[PDB]
């Protein structure tokens, strides 16, 4: 059968889906999941949307405003629309079979609804892709791959030039924030390769 | 977040071996969830943060993954030309481009909405403007454009049968990541994997750029300049967010750098120590490196030079024989609060001294803040993340070097007193403040171990659960939020594949309305802090023959 989807946990309650083509299989992993982690999923949702102050108030007001400005949704939404239809199956399936289980949860709320809903005040509301694709870009794009603080080694550099002078605050700056250290200890040894670029040193574009 | 990998001329009883410790903070519910997913060209098992639909942690039966974060330079800022008279505009190439532009509305909750706009430059988001230089900051990501087709390849590669299958996969993840690679043959790779811009002649990726036209990036460099390995003549891969390969640039943050002194040493002395090792032992070198103090091996030497000419009664010297008969290794006293041996405290306390003496004093204020810390700043709930070298700790150690350390001392950070003399009188502060505290005997000295704690906020400062949700471990471990190993063709069973987790506190975060918390909700929370694990089943053999329930949908789209 093409319609079914046999979801097997095991002793740990760790679920395997068995299912025919792409759309179901995600549908089963989608519906596992808002069987396990629902609170934590709405949450995260809100956490990477910035919708956290909707539900938790005032306290969370400058956290909703700094999420939005770093991110421009319209591009995410293009990105989603230029997708092939197998591509796209993985994405709506997912949201299609958390939509299955929060319908489900939002009909029989008094054995179904997670504790911490009724703790908090709110409901859950139905997925779509972009949600889907929002929990990757807000954890994983946007924790560990976002990094700068290039506005804030220009004014340290700026203090050293007044402290010591121009060519020489120039110098302490390489010091205290190399650009390469060649003895740094690398996952790659050196008898295998090194990296080819070389870069400026000196603030050239100033 | 660790990882270490073992190639067919390194593993003993099998052919390769991976072992990975992604560390993401610790949390409740499990940062991460389980999956296998069987169907549609995919046989996978593993587990996966927040529930993505590729598994970042796993394997297929044929090849097995893993990551670790890259921290190369991918960011860089464009210092945009604005006008007082006629906003909304900024220079680009001669012409006033108009900025894009969205309007955005918070609700909230027993308050007031709140409306706010968005601005947007073709080098991305505003971050600041300066009025008074009618500058405006714009964030320029290497992988602006990829979100989406990078969470593909992370789907897409769960299927690749070999090397060749699996870098192809690679190649389309545009985020700053080391993917990690072992299979059924005993092959072992690596990739720095994403995309870094084609920067400009003259452009110094550590400070922003003026966005008018002239430094704009030429495009990204090809994937053949990623560093990547394959079956290296060590026999092994070893990484704890150090530098992929020898001049490699790292992230502009000023708070991180990759020098001498790093904590992947730690992991490569016990890959090294070994000719060959087993399963088992990969395993025990999460326990080891999760306990091990990261500054001793760095500055005992110029300790134990600094009081080499001292009496035994001075206190200074005491100090300096204490950390000497140590292995640098913590373990809880029976109290279940108090570290057995009183070296990391000494060591916090020598190395404050000595940073506030050195790197700090030469640091105009208020940057120098940014080079004081030890290390080892906790509160009671313990540290957030992993242990590190600190910033300020890494810099002295290139200043203690000497004319070994090939970075060029442009201030002398001992200010003209010959080393010796800092490193005692640090030494002294260091005996003033802890004797006062615990007294002078230092064999009685029970100083406070670090505490684990998994959070019921997450990592946004956002409660995803109760606060009496949250969960206390005695003993803080230097290791991943989740463990997971794969062993590639056992010599010890008929099955080509073993492979294990653990995801604390456990797979499920459900309770229901009246209060009653699922089955699974923390059968796995005592087996973390013991080092324990747990098997990840892949054929249906083994599905069926653990299963615990069943349920059957028949759906149609
Ligand atoms: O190493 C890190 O900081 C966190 C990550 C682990 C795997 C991908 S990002
Ligand atoms: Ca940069």
């Amino acid at each position: 059968s093409s319609s079914e989807i046999k979801i097997v946990r095991d002793e740990y309650g760790m679920p395997h889906i068995y299912a025919n083509d792409t759309w179901h299989l995600f549908y089963g992993y989608g519906y596992v999941v808002a069987q396990d982690r629902l609170f934590q999923m709405e949450m995260a949702r809100r956490s990477t949307q910035g919708t956290v102050a909707e539900v938790l108030g005032k306290d969370f007001v400058k956290f909703d405003k700094d999420i939005r400005r770093n991110y421009w949704p319209d591009a995410i939404r293009a990105q989603i629309a230029a997708l092939s239809p197998e591509d796209m199956s993985i994405l709506q399936g997912y949201a299609d079979g958390m939509n299955a289980w929060i319908d489900k949860v939002n009909t029989n709320p008094e054995t179904l609804l997670p504790k911490q809903f009724n703790t908090f005040g709110f409901t859950p509301k139905r997925w779509e892709p972009f949600d889907v694709a929002m929990i990757f870009v807000g954890t994983m794009a946007n924790r560990f791959s976002d990094s700068t603080s290039e506005i804030d080694n220009l004014a340290l550099l700026t203090a050293l030039k007044d402290k010591y002078g121009v060519s020489q605050g120039m110098a302490v700056f390489n010091q205290l924030k190399w650009l390469v250290n060649p003895s740094a200890p690398t996952t790659i040894a050196v008898q295998e390769s090194n990296y080819p670029l070389k870069f400026n040193q000196q603030n050239s574009q100033t | 977040s660790n990882m270490w990998v073992i190639g067919k001329s390194k593993a003993q009883d099998a052919k390769a071996i991976m072992v990975n410790g992604p560390q993401f903070g610790w949390y409740a519910p499990a940062y991460t969830y389980g999956i296998g997913l069987h169907g549609a060209g995919y046989d996978v098992t593993g587990n996966t943060p927040f529930a993505y639909p590729g598994l970042v942690f796993g394997h297929n039966g044929v090849i097995s993954w893993g990551s670790t974060a890259g921290f190369g330079d991918d960011v860089d800022i464009f210092a945009e030309r604005l006008s007082a008279e006629k906003p909304g505009y900024y220079l680009h190439n001669g012409k006033w481009v108009k900025m894009l532009s969205r309007e955005e509305t918070i609700t909230v909750k027993n308050g007031q909405a709140e409306t706010f706009t968005v601005w947007r430059t073709v080098h991305g988001n505003i971050l600041q403007t300066d009025q008074t230089t009618q500058t405006a900051y714009a964030k320029s990501r290497a992988w602006d454009g990829k979100e989406v087709a990078s969470l593909l390849a992370w789907t897409h590669q769960m299927k690749a049968k070999n090397w060749q299958q699996w870098t192809q996969q690679a190649a389309k993840q545009a985020l700053t990541i080391n993917w990690y690679y072992a299979d059924v043959n005993g092959n072992i790779g690596y990739v720095h994997t994403g995309a870094y811009p084609d920067r400009q002649s003259g452009h110094d990726p550590r400070l922003p750029v003026p966005g008018t036209g002239k430094w704009d990036w030429k495009g990204l460099l090809p994937f053949e300049m990623n560093p990547k390995v394959y079956n290296p003549q060590s026999g092994y891969i070893a990484n704890w967010n150090n530098s992929p390969q020898k001049d490699y640039p790292a992230s502009d943050l000023f708070a991180f750098l990759w020098g001498g002194a790093d904590r992947v040493t730690e992991i490569d002395r016990l890959l090294e120590q070994k000719p060959r090792l087993t399963a088992d032992q990969a395993w025990d070198v999460i326990r080891q490196t999760s306990r091990q103090d990261l500054n001793l091996r760095l500055f005992l030497p110029t300790l134990q030079a600094a009081t080499s000419g001292l009496t035994q009664s001075d206190p200074r010297r005491q100090l300096v024989e204490t950390l000497t008969r140590w292995d640098g290794i913590n373990l809880l006293n029976d109290d279940g609060k108090t570290w057995q041996q009183p070296g990391s405290a000494i060591l916090n306390v020598w190395l404050t001294s000595m940073l506030k003496r050195t790197v700090v004093a030469a640091v105009p204020m208020p940057f120098d803040k940014w080079y004081s810390a030890s290390g080892y700043e906790t509160t009671q709930d313990g540290p957030t993340g992993s242990l590190n070298i600190s910033v300020g700790a890494k810099i002295l150690y290139e200043a203690v070097q000497g004319d070994k350390s090939p970075i060029p001392q442009a201030v002398d950070l001992f200010a003209g007193k010959p080393q010796q003399e800092v490193v005692l009188a640090a030494l002294e502060d260091t005996w003033e403040t802890l004797s006062k505290r615990y007294g002078n005997n230092v064999s009685n000295w029970k100083t406070p171990a670090m505490a684990l704690t998994f959070r019921a906020n997450n990592f946004f400062g956002v409660p995803q659960a109760a606060a009496e949700e949250t969960r206390h471990q005695a003993e803080y471990q230097n290791r991943g939020t989740e463990n997971d190993m794969i062993v590639f063709s056992p010599t010890t069973s008929d099955r080509p594949v073993l492979a294990w987790d653990v995801v604390a506190p456990g797979q499920s975060g459900f309770i229901a309305p009246d209060g009653t918390v699922d089955k699974h909700y923390e059968d796995q929370l005592k087996m973390y802090e013991n080092f324990g694990r747990k098997s990840l089943w892949l054929t249906k053999q083994d599905v069926e023959a653990h299963k615990e329930s069943q349920e059957v949908l028949h759906v149609q789209r």
